[PDB]
RNA sequence: GAUUGACCCUU
RNA sequence: GCGGUAAUUCCAGCUCCAAUAGCGUAUAUUAAAGUUGUUGCAGUUAAAAAGCUCGUAGUUGAACUUUGGGCCCGGUUGGCCGGUCGGAUUUCCAACGGGGCCUUUCCUUCUGGCUAACCUUGAGCUUGGCGAACCAGGACUUUUACUUUGAAAAAAUUAGAGUGUUCAAAGCAGGCGUAUUGCUCGAAUAUAUUAGCAUGGAAUAAUAGAAUAGGACGUUUGGUUCUAUUUUGUUGGUUUCUAGGACCAUCGUAAUGAUUAAUAGGGACGGUCGGGGGCAUCAGUAUUCAAUUGUCAGAGGUGAAAUUCUUGGAUUUAUUGAAGACUAACUACUGCGAAAGCAUUUGCCAAGGACGUUUUCAUUAAUCAAGAACGAAAGUUAGGGGAUCGAAGAUGAUCAGAUACCGUCGUAGUCUUAACCAUAAACUAUGCCGACUAGGGAUCGGGUGGUGUUUUUUUAAUGACCCACUCGGCACCUUACGAGAAAUCAAAGUCUUUGGGUUCUGGGGGGAGUAUGGUCGCAAGGCUGAAACUUAAAGGAAUU
RNA sequence: GGAUAGUGGCCUACCAUGGUUUCAACGGGUAACGGGGAAUAAGGGUUCGAUUCCGGAGAGGGAGCCUGAGAAACGGCUACC
């Protein structure tokens, strides 16, 4: 009988059981358990402002040896603390000290990216100037 | 325990026409299972067949040739519909041609494009092609 | 087969196609209905009634040679058992068994057979009182049965 | 086989069969009536007894029950019925 | 039937 | 994945490939996802069948009751008919739910009004027999589910007879005069689950009838309750079948009156069968240890060895005795049990399967949330027991080290009695019930049969074997009918030709069987049981 | 019986453990106003719907009321944080 129930009153039967084994996808159980907005460091949101704080002695992931910085950010909202990537070459020019940078995800729904291990955030506006306009100097950060 | 009379019976002629069987033996005989053999017979699916006469229940005999492709049953009885017939017949047929969705109806048991013709609907039974 | 066993056993009796049998029986059915009748107030249930009927005489079976059957006539005739066959075999099975395990308390195995019997006395009680052939409320209880079976 | 007459088998192979596997299941037991020497008590008893079946005349027992048939006793006649 | 434990670099 | 002094991937020279006034990013969501699986997943080995049974709710549940025969219709063809230079339908003999007749097969009382399918010829649309196709009152679709027909998702959509906002997205506009007149089509069509309504239908599933007759009609039959519609002088009142009904006697009718007995299930009986279970209790050698004379210096152990016992006699040999455990060879692709498990005799106690049955019941059944019974070993609490072996430990050795393997001892334990525990690779890693599909050498419990062998009498008879062979078991033996990823599987088949019933479980790897909250336990722990976080594999068959 | 504009445990006196519940009551959560309704299929549909239309609720939160046909009205009053 292919398990399942086939009889024409075991509709609760069907439904209960469903009920009971979307738990075991991913996705279902954290929407309707809100972990997004309790335990996410974003609290559910696509961005989020931050300052970035100081520099840790953290290793990066194979193959390399670097280490010179990865941003430690405290989010706004939150108060959390979250390790972010600067995403592009010349990281030095942008982290001078106590700046307001803006993050957003690795694109892996919560996840690390490739070689950088713990880190799942990166750093697109620093100080309200886009990264990436400061990587290609078609716009200045403020200065004055 | 024996649940369904009308599917032991549909699938012992599966089983034997798919063995190659020119005959195949039915038991309990049901109603049901006479009116879809019925069925069968008149679209020329098996040929056929007797009731043999013990007290009990009947038993069948059915003289099968080699054009019945699957005979089927679909448990449970579902609540069929005018709107649910093209549904039934485009999700279990080989093609639009061929091949009839039978349904019991207040007008007794029939097939799908009967029950059009006659414009009924009603629970569905199963299938033959 | 077996609700309470593993066994796959087919036997049974063969109930011939002849409902009007066997032609070689020269005894009347008002007979038969006097030794069903007679053999009842002897005190035998009806399945010792059908077998003596079937072996000591030539009686291939009294549906097909009276009216009706064993039951039925005992029913017509009053004398119907309180309690059906069946029930009273199960309760009397049970008050063995229970008896059984006072003494030996260590027989696991009797526990488990207790326990599979009285699961059949509930359900077939259950299916007498739902045909009404029981009273309404009759329940098997282990201290009553003792007294009920004898 | 691929075909083969089930509505006419051979009266050979429908006793070969079981008594619930033929077409029409029948009794594969029968009647006998039984006469002890001296007296002829014609007395009519089925084949599988499970019983010590007498005559209320004497202690003249006709079978005795086994699993299956009854062993009818060392002196007695019996015929088919 | 003894003692043979270990061996940092990419598809 | 690229980059480690020769980078088609980094930063630059690059055809600027692709989309384009857009394009790239992040989070969520959708399809892909048959990776939520009613349609439609998977569970032997990839995650997954609860250890095993019972059982309530739930889900599901054998067959049987009116089935078949004859005339008429709005309504399906190429249409000798070409009558209208493809809407034109008579012999139309190729078919129908529904309205009527016969086939034992009728469209609800009893009283009326149009006066109910009409017994009623007015020289050629009728004064009285019978009702439901509107209305009156008591009555029944005993009850559904089901299934075509109308307010039902009040408003824009679904495509539009049509419509130039620059075409188009869009709104509903718009179009034409003998142009001094003026006229006008149209803005409707699918109901977005379930529910309540009215209606036709009877297939598909019935507790309900009537059985220990307080069952159905009786124009024929004598006796108690509210209106009085017949009046004599008035809204209170009496009486002869009462209009709307409760017991009476079969003078008084109908074939008064119970479906099979499912290779479903329960129960009874019969002869058996089994290492199934529980008790009193029997026996067997062995092990260890003890009671004696004899014996000689070694003996038990290991791959050579050494804690060890030993001329106060060790091991070896007496005749024995005691204790506790176990039940060898028989012993098997053999048996029994729900599993765990169960192997010495006799008895007792209850139980069980299979088979046989021309016995009885009659659907009592299958699987099962909660809820329970049993549940190896180890372990726990006490009391017994304590031979052997032996987690711990003591100790000799090999060893770089050896608190391991190897040697000798050795508490707990191993054995029982009460009470717990409730786990196992509790495995067939394969849920239970039902059906159906190449064939066989065999085996266990029965065992239709074959005037087939032995002691007795080779010349009746109660053995056992040998051969046809049914039935129910434990299993086995060669491609594939088939299945599968394969290994392999007569089931793991009858699954994209996808539905017999039902329970449980799984949804990438880890974190983790962890935390926490319950709950059971003396404890050890058992059952239920996550998230944060991390991760691109981890896994399944051995192809070279 | 009272109060209502009106039925009604909406409240008052006496009389029961009556009513709901594994067909899931009660409790907890909702980053839940509900419906009409976007995104797919002749059937797998899964999400979302604060938001142009309809029904609710509120006018910082609770409470109370006058006038008024209509209000527990807060661009009307009467009382804290």
């Amino acid at each position: 009988g292919k398990g399942k129930p086939r009889g024409l009153n075991s509709a609760r039967k069907l439904r209960v059981h469903r009920r009971n084994n979307r738990w075991a996808e991913n996705n279902y159980k954290k929407r309707l358990l809100g972990t997004a907005f309790k335990s996410s460091p974003f609290g559910g949101s696509s961005h989020a402002k931050g300052i970035v704080l100081e520099k840790l002695g953290i290793e990066s992931k194979q193959p390399n040896s670097a280490i010179r910085k990865c941003v430690r950010v405290q989010l706004i909202k939150n108060g959390k603390k979250v390790t972010a990537f600067v995403p592009n070459d010349g990281c030095l020019n942008f982290v001078d000290e106590n700046d307001e940078v803006l993050l957003a995800g690795f694109g892996r729904k919560g996840k690390a990216k490739g070689d950088i291990p713990g880190v799942r955030f990166k750093v697109v506006k620093v100080s309200g100037v886009s990264l990436l306009a400061l990587w290609k100097e078609k716009k200045e950060k403020p200065r004055s | 325990t024996r649940s369904s009379v009308l599917a032991d019976a549909l699938n012992a002629i599966n089983n034997a026409e798919k063995t190659g069987k020119r005959q195949v033996l039915i038991r309990p005989s049901s109603k049901v299972i006479i009116k879809f053999l019925q069925v069968m017979q008149k679209h020329g699916y098996i040929g056929e067949f007797e009731y043999i006469d013990d007290h009990r229940s009947g038993k069948i005999v059915v003289q099968l040739n080699g054009r019945l492709n699957k005979c089927g049953v679909i448990s449970p009885r579902f609540n069929v519909k005018i709107g649910d017939i093209e549904k039934w017949t485009a999700n279990l047929l080989p093609a639009r041609q061929f091949g009839y969705v039978i349904l019991t109806t207040s007008a007794g048991i029939m097939d799908h494009e009967e029950a059009r013709r006659k414009h009924v609907s009603g629970k569905i039974l199963g299938f033959v092609y | 087969g077996r609700m309470h066993s593993a066994g796959k056993g087919i036997s049974s009796s063969a109930i011939p196609y002849s409902r009007n049998a066997p032609a070689w029986f020269k005894l009347s059915s008002e007979s038969v209905i006097e030794q069903i009748v007679k053999y009842a107030r002897k005190g035998l249930t009806p399945s010792q009634i059908g077998v003596l009927l079937r072996d000591a005489h030539g009686v291939t079976q009294a549906r097909v040679i009276t009216g009706n059957k064993i039951m039925r006539i005992l029913k017509s005739n009053g004398l119907a058992p309180e309690i059906p066959e069946d029930l009273y075999y199960l309760i009397k099975k049970a008050v063995s068994v229970r008896k059984h395990l006072e003494r030996n308390r260590k027989d696991k195995d009797a526990k488990f057979r207790l326990i599979l019997i009285e699961s059949r006395i509930h359900r077939l009680a259950r299916y007498y009182r739902t045909v009404a052939v029981l009273p309404p409320n009759w329940k098997y209880e282990s201290a009553t049965a003792s007294a009920l079976v004898n | 086989v691929l075909v083969q007459d089930l509505l006419h088998p051979t009266a050979a192979s429908e006793a070969r069969k079981h008594k619930l596997k033929t077409l029409v299941q029948g009794p594969r037991s029968y009647f006998l009536d039984v006469k002890c020497p001296g007296c002829l008590n014609i007395t009519t008893v089925f084949s599988h007894a499970q019983t010590a079946v007498t005559c209320e005349s004497c202690s003249t027992i006709l079978c005795t029950p086994t699993g299956g048939k009854a062993k009818l006793s060392e002196g007695t006649s019996f015929r088919r019925k």
